[PDB]
Parts: structure tokens; C-alpha cells; sequence
RNA sequence: GUCUUGGAGGUAGAGCACUGAUUGGACUAGGGGCCCCUACCGGGUUACCGAAUUCAGUCAAACUCCGAAUGCCAAUGACUU
RNA sequence: UUUGUUUGGUGGCGAUAGCGAAGAGGUCACACCCGUUCCCAUACCGAACACGGAAGUUAAGCUCUUCAGCGCCGAUGGUAGUCGGGGGUUUCCCCCUGUGAGAGUAGGACGCCGCCAAGCAAG
């Protein structure tokens, strides 16, 4: 949990002193994050799996919440009320924690340490991140195996411009492209 | 000499009570335009002195009349009858004309629209943000100097306004945050 | 990057909602409730007219018990309001619930006035 | 019957705010074709189709942000019958 | 006790109340804000909804002051049309006593009108 703790000490003063706000409450500090798997069957032909659930239950702090269709996407047939993928939300405790697990363990568990620099943002502050990889963590190492496992984690923040999403990113130490 | 300005008949007979000077009466938060022009006159011929009490209404009518007449001068109620605890309460009816006494000695606003030096950024390297120590702190300086309490913003621009040595004020600000500590 | 909006708004339509099907008349005054992060408020209010006969708040002299937000609090000002209406020929009311729910802090405060002799 | 007053309604006319139709400019990634060379880059053009978008300009029985004259329904008064 | 005034609530009038921009303000009040032990709650989440608390803050909402940029309202006059009466070379046109738009324009306008409570002031 000291993470943010640690956070709030550093940034609060340090943000605040390297962009002059009036007020304190104006200081960007991040507040909510999702995860999109999006996949269900990846096709929704298979119409059978769904490991998918319950490893995003482990990796996270809770289960998902499946999604549905809504419409007739051309690139498939049979898309109708079916469900494709699920998500997950977290702001609290878990937010952080699960940030903290992530920067200890996945960022070595990348293939290379560079990230993606700042250039997949929405401008007002916010980060995509890519996921076509397969292992995030090793909880699943033999009981996967090795299907299709990527994600589209979202984190999003209280900014206006792309820079604090930089300085936000980096202040607690992200691979980019340094 | 100058002229006080107070809220109504009680903090008339109050101030009449401490020191011999002419009081004119606002009659709560309700300013006329010949009142301001009373308040005109008054301080380019004698001057005027704003004491008011460190409530929502005084310090309302403190900051419009402040607004309304550059170069008039002021004064705050101290740290001991300033607060509801002390004596009978906040009223100026309910301070000692020693009190008043005090207030007259460290009238200001000698000075008015000076560029200075006082430091947002080292104001709250200070600790005048968060905490309790921002409210406690400001209300604790504020009263210190005699110039009462405010935002973080709206303190450090009157101060920041107000012609005041730098590094004495910062020195009275140890001895102070000492004081909370315990010294 | 995102917005949050003033959860006072939602309050507003959901009260417009609610007061959309019903109305105090001079023979069953609505009665109002309104909840603050500190306080409560109530008012007996008469449509056709647009006049309030009875109030009472946390924020009176009276009522030393100094725990306002509570359920507590509510109570009493429940049974403080109904008295007043009851000393000013009020039998019967109508009783929106602003927009917020049925639920504790309010709900507390209808049935104290409830059992305090107002007919709802 | 007439005078006075109050109503409902979308015609004539008008207009482009919606739905269709339509002219001439601006502007276009997306280039379609020419090519430089395009094996592939990148570039003049794209004769863009240049999609929108925008600037002006014309139409409508099944278009309407507007909208009469008449006619229709009542009233309480009056004058005639 | 009445009166004045500010704020919070709650109503009535066609947005002339709207958008947009620029500013000033919070110790009262309103708010953000701080937590989840039980009330209650989330298809996941104290996000929202509930319950307790008051550390900080006007940053946002809210209140006040400016702007006619967009939206809104809107004449007078003049034409189109048309009831009734006439005349023509009749898929239409002309004249006469009356009615009389749309468009466009002068212009108006960044609100008025109540009740209650609280705060201050005066009586
Ligand atoms: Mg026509
Ligand atoms: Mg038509
Ligand atoms: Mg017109």
C-alpha cells in the first residue's frame, strides 16, 4: 500500500513547485484503471472457452464482468446480445497494489525493457497499453497453455495534457523509449 | 485622528470606550455609495482605520470596503479577543479597549499595491498546505503579525502585498511553528 | 482527463421525477426533506400558493445534541417539526423524499414525525 | 343575419431548420490515371472525385423552422327578422 | 417585533432565463474532501448509492460583475397571397373597396416575480 503513500510525498511537493498551480486540489495524481480483455473466443466461434474469466480473477483483485455485443459487425456473423470478452474496474487499494505487482514483476516479464514511449495517449491525459503478449504473471505458467491471452489495459488519469501523463508515468518509473 | 468604521452601535460605544476617535457605523453587511464616499473623505482628510471582527460578516464587509477604497488603513482584532472564548466573543463589543488599545498599535495598510518578496513555492516549503498545519499555521502567523486569518492564497497575496520585512516574518515563523512543536 | 458531475443535478431530476406525480395542496401540504453534508432541513409546503407553514433544520438555537448527520438528529427534528405543524392545525401531509432514497438518515425522520401525530 | 370576443386547423404563399432532388466555386488525406519511377519508397499531378467540409444558387402532392384571407365551432351583449 | 441586506432551500412566468468568453468569492452556508465496523450498496468496484467524520481546498460545482461572439425575441413600412365586385387576347392576366403574410430590417436582451430558514445590521 506505500506505494501511493510514498507517492503523494514525493509528487504532491515536486509536482506542484514544477508547475505553479494556485491550488493543491489541481495536482493530477491518478484515481481509476480498467481492463479490457475483449476477446471471448477471439472470434466467438469457439463459443466453449472462457479460462480467460478467471485468470483476469487471479491476476486481479476481483472477477470481471462480461460484456456483450450490440450490433452486426461485417467482420463476423453470428454477433447478436452473444457476449464477447469481459472487463475490470479498480480505483482503490487494489488499483495501487495491483500497479505495484505490475512494475515489479511484468516489467521484467517483458521481452524487452523499452515500453512504448508516449505516443498511444488521447492528449488530456490517459495510456493505452498493448497486449498481445501471453504471460503477465507466472501463476499461470503450465495450467495455460500458451492459448491466446492478451488484454487491453486502460489507465486514465485526472490530467489535460499529455506531458503530466508523461511526467506522471515516469515519476513512478515506466519503460519507455529512454 | 483617523476615523473607525465598525459594524453597529455596540462596536461604536466599544472603540469609544479604548481610544478617542470618530466612528462611523455600517450597519452590518449593507454599504451605501455615500457611505463609501463618507469613507472617502474620511481617509484623504483624517484617515480610516477598518476594525472589524474575524467573522463571515466582518471580514465580508472588511474585504468589500477594502476593495472599495485603496490606502485606507486597518486593523485586526488580536489573537485573544478575536476568538469567541475570550472575554464575551468576537464582537468588538466583546473585547477589552486594551484590546482595541492593541488593535490601534498595529494598524496597517501604511503600504498598498508594492511588488515585494514573498515566495508562493517557499511558502509552503513552509508547510502552509494540507495537513491542519495550513489552517492552524496561517491562523496561528496571521494572528502573530496581527493581520488575521485567510486561504493560502488570499493570505499570501495580502502578504505578498503587505510591505513587511522577508527574513524577520520567516524567523517570527520558526518561533511560531516552535510554539506548535512547544516552544 | 475525465469529468465528474454535480451529483446535486441527478438529486434535481430525480425530484422533478418524483414531484411530477404528486402535489400538496392547502389540505395535504407536501412535506419537504433536504439533506446536506452536515445537516437536514425540513419544510411544510403548500403547492397552489407557494408558501412554506413550517420549518425546522440541525441549524435552529435550540436541539443542544451537536452530532448533526446524524440518524439521531433526524429524529428530532422530526418530531420538533411535527409539533410545529401540530400547534398550527396541520392534520394530514403528503411526504415526497426529495430525490434521495427511503432509506436510513430520512427515513428516520418520516417515521419519527410519523408516530409524532402527522397522518402518513 | 350582422357587430364584438375567444378558440381549434397547416391550404395559398413563403423557406431550406428536417427528408429527397440539384448547379458553380473553394478542398481533399484516400489516390484512382499519368508518372518521376510505383519492385515498394518519397515526390509534380492526382484532372483528384476532391469523401466530406465550406461558400454561394435553385426545387417538392406523399419536405416544413413559419403561415394568411375565407370557412367552421361557441359566448354575452346589441340591432333587426 | 418590523425593516434592510447576503446565503441556503423551495416555487411561478414561452431561452428576453440559453450557450460562449473574461474576471472576483468560501472561517457562515453549499460543496468538493476523509474512511468502511455495523444500515445499505456494486452483475466488478464505497464509482454512484448508504453510514460516519471534518484534514485540507475554491481547484471544480455554486454566488456575484462584465461583455451581443453563437443562439433567442422582434417592429414600422413595402410586396406575395386572398374575401366581395368587375373586365379581358382564358392552361392566364388586369382593375376596385377591404384584409394582409413569409423573408429582410430598426431594435430588445447575457432574467424577472414569490415564500421560508439562517447571518448581520437598524428600530
Ligand atoms: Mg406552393
Ligand atoms: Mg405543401
Ligand atoms: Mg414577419
Amino acid at each position: 500500500n506505500r506505494l501511493k503513500e510514498k507517492y503523494n510525498k514525493e509528487i504532491a511537493p515536486a509536482l506542484m513547485t514544477k508547475f505553479n498551480y494556485d491550488s493543491v486540489m489541481q495536482v493530477p495524481k491518478i484515481e481509476k484503471i480498467v481492463i479490457n480483455m475483449g476477446v471471448g473466443d477471439a472470434v466467438q466461434n469457439a463459443k466453449a472457452i472462457d479460462s480467460a474469466v478467471e485468470e483476469l480473477t487471479f491476476i486481479a483483485g476481483q472477477k470481471p464482468v462480461v460484456t456483450r455485443a450490440k450490433k452486426s459487425i461485417a467482420g463476423f456473423r453470428l454477433r447478436e446480445g452473444m457476449p464477447i470478452g469481459a472487463k475490470v474496474t479498480l480505483r482503490g487499494e487494489r488499483m495501487y497494489d495491483f500497479l505495484d505487482k505490475l512494475i515489479s514483476v511484468s516489467l521484467p516479464r517483458v521481452r524487452d525493457f523499452r515500453g512504448v514511449s508516449k505516443k498511444s495517449f488521447d492528449g488530456r491525459g490517459n495510456y493505452t497499453l498493448g497486449i498481445k503478449e501471453q504471460l503477465i504473471f507466472p501463476e499461470i505458467d503450465y495450467d495455460k497453455v500458451t492459448k491466446v491471452r492478451g488484454m487491453d489495459i486502460v489507465i486514465v488519469t485526472t490530467a489535460n495534457t499529455d506531458e503530466e501523463a508523461r511526467e506522471l508515468l515516469t515519476q513512478v518509473g515506466m519503460p519507455f523509449q529512454k | 485622528k483617523e476615523v473607525i468604521v465598525v459594524e453597529g452601535k455596540d462596536d461604536t460605544a466599544a472603540i469609544r470606550r479604548a481610544v478617542d476617535a470618530d466612528t462611523i457605523e455600517t450597519n452590518g453587511a449593507a454599504v451605501g455609495a455615500e457611505v463609501i464616499e463618507r469613507i472617502k473623505l474620511a481617509k484623504e482628510r483624517r484617515g480610516v482605520i477598518i476594525f472589524t471582527d474575524p467573522a463571515f460578516p466582518g471580514e465580508k464587509i472588511r474585504r468589500t470596503i477594502a476593495e472599495q477604497v485603496p490606502g485606507c488603513k486597518h486593523a485586526f482584532l488580536p489573537r485573544e479577543a478575536a476568538k469567541a472564548r475570550s472575554g464575551k466573543g468576537i464582537g468588538v463589543e466583546h473585547a477589552s479597549p486594551d484590546d482595541i488599545r492593541q488593535a490601534l498599535a498595529n494598524v496597517y495598510e501604511e503600504t498598498a499595491d508594492w511588488e515585494e518578496e514573498i515566495t508562493f513555492a517557499e511558502l509552503i516549503e513552509a508547510g502552509l498546505v494540507g495537513g491542519e498545519m495550513a489552517r492552524r499555521r496561517r491562523q496561528r502567523l496571521g494572528e502573530e503579525l496581527k493581520i488575521g486569518y485567510a486561504n493560502g492564497r488570499q493570505f499570501h497575496k495580502r502578504l505578498k502585498v503587505f510591505r513587511i520585512s522577508r527574513d524577520a516574518f520567516y524567523a517570527a515563523l520558526a518561533q511560531v511553528m516552535r510554539e506548535e512543536a512547544g516552544d | 482527463m475525465i469529468t465528474k458531475t454535480s451529483k446535486n443535478a441527478a438529486r434535481l431530476k430525480r425530484h422533478a421525477r418524483v414531484r411530477a406525480k404528486l402535489s400538496g395542496t392547502a389540505e395535504r401540504p407536501r412535506l419537504n426533506v433536504f439533506r446536506s453534508n452536515k445537516h437536514i432541513y425540513a419544510q411544510i409546503i403548500d403547492d397552489v400558493n407557494g408558501v412554506t407553514l413550517a420549518s425546522a433544520s440541525t441549524l435552529d438555537k435550540d436541539l443542544n445534541v451537536e452530532s448533526t448527520g446524524d440518524t439521531s438528529a433526524a429524529t428530532k427534528v422530526g418530531e420538533l417539526v411535527a409539533k410545529r405543524a401540530a400547534e398550527k392545525g396541520i392534520s394530514d401531509v403528503v411526504f415526497d423524499r426529495g430525490g434521495y432514497l427511503y432509506h436510513g438518515r430520512v427515513k428516520a425522520l418520516a417515521d419519527a414525525a410519523r408516530e409524532a401525530g402527522l397522518k402518513f
